[PDB]
């Protein structure tokens, strides 16, 4: 959805 | 300097400031160098870029920090979306306390800009922002705000009780309780002569929130006119 893609990608990285 | 063990744990999570300042400075100088005289970034664009880079640094700091790293991704998202601007502002203000001097603005790049210039080359909304910011900096300088106190406020800003729909709200309650206690213990022991330092520091949090909101509105207006560099982290947090 309208969630911040870059932020999500950064937090999703181990 | 007597330091509660919890604060020592929070400090181990801190990056090298002078190093971060130079890396961002270096990158900006590198990008401007790659672009033509016909694609040079304006000062406003350059400032937005350094704010974006600082945000990246802030997210990395949080992501690797004790406690925060235990939260599920969706919880981390919720907390950062709630306080991103507050952290950028707190970051800026602390920098003024540590590197700045009366009458000038110290940027994350290590560059300094005189206030007189801003008052004559900026609009009313921005000058109003700088004014409030300046008030906050004057208060923290007066209190001799230090790194230990700084990291405590960062965690209190990050773990906000105002965030809704969090899976692990208990951790927020725990950080709030324990960091507040650690901060009080710290101020009482190291700045005994300032009987109200703890309380005076906390009173700055609502002011930081207020300034961050005013800063967002300011950037949002620029955003609508499509003047803020996009396809970055800064814009996503704003557009949210
Ligand atoms: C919520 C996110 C907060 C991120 C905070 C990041 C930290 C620090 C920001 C440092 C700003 C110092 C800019 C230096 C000014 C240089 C020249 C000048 O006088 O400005 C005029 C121009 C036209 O004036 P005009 O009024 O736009 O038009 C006339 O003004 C500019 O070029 C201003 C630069 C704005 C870009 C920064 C990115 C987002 C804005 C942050 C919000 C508020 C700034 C207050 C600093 C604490």
């Amino acid at each position: 959805a309208s969630r911040p893609a870059i932020l999500y990608a950064l937090l999703s990285s181990s | 300097a007597s330091i509660p063990h919890l604060i020592l744990e929070l400090l181990k999570c801190e990056p090298d400031e002078p190093q971060v300042q130079a890396k961002i400075m270096a990158y900006l100088q590198q990008e401007q160098a790659n672009r033509s005289k016909h694609e040079k970034l304006s000062t406003f664009g350059l400032m937005c870029k350094m704010a974006d880079q600082t945000l990246f640094s802030i997210v990395e700091w949080a992501r690797s920090s004790i406690f925060f790293r235990e939260l599920k991704v969706d919880d981390q998202m919720k907390l950062l979306q709630n306080c991103w601007s507050e952290l950028l502002i707190l970051d800026h203000i602390y920098r003024q306390v540590v590197h700045g001097k009366e009458g000038s603005i110290f940027l994350v790049t290590g560059q300094q800009v005189d206030y007189s210039i801003i008052a004559s080359q900026a609009g009313a909304t921005l000058n109003n922002l700088m004014s409030h910011a300046q008030e906050l900096v004057a208060k923290l300088r007066s209190l001799q705000f230090d790194q230990r106190e700084f990291v405590c406020l960062k965690f209190l800003v990050l773990f906000s009780l105002d965030v809704k729909n969090l899976e692990n709200f208990q951790l927020v309650e725990g950080v709030q309780e324990q960091v507040n206690a650690a901060l009080l213990d710290y101020t009482m022991c190291n700045y005994p002569q300032q009987t109200e330092k703890f309380g005076q520091l906390l009173l700055r949090l609502p002011e930081i929130r207020a300034i961050s909101m005013q800063a967002e509105e300011y950037l949002y207006y620029k955003h609508l006119n499509g003047d803020v560099p996009y396809n970055n982290l800064l814009i996503e947090m704003l557009h949210a």
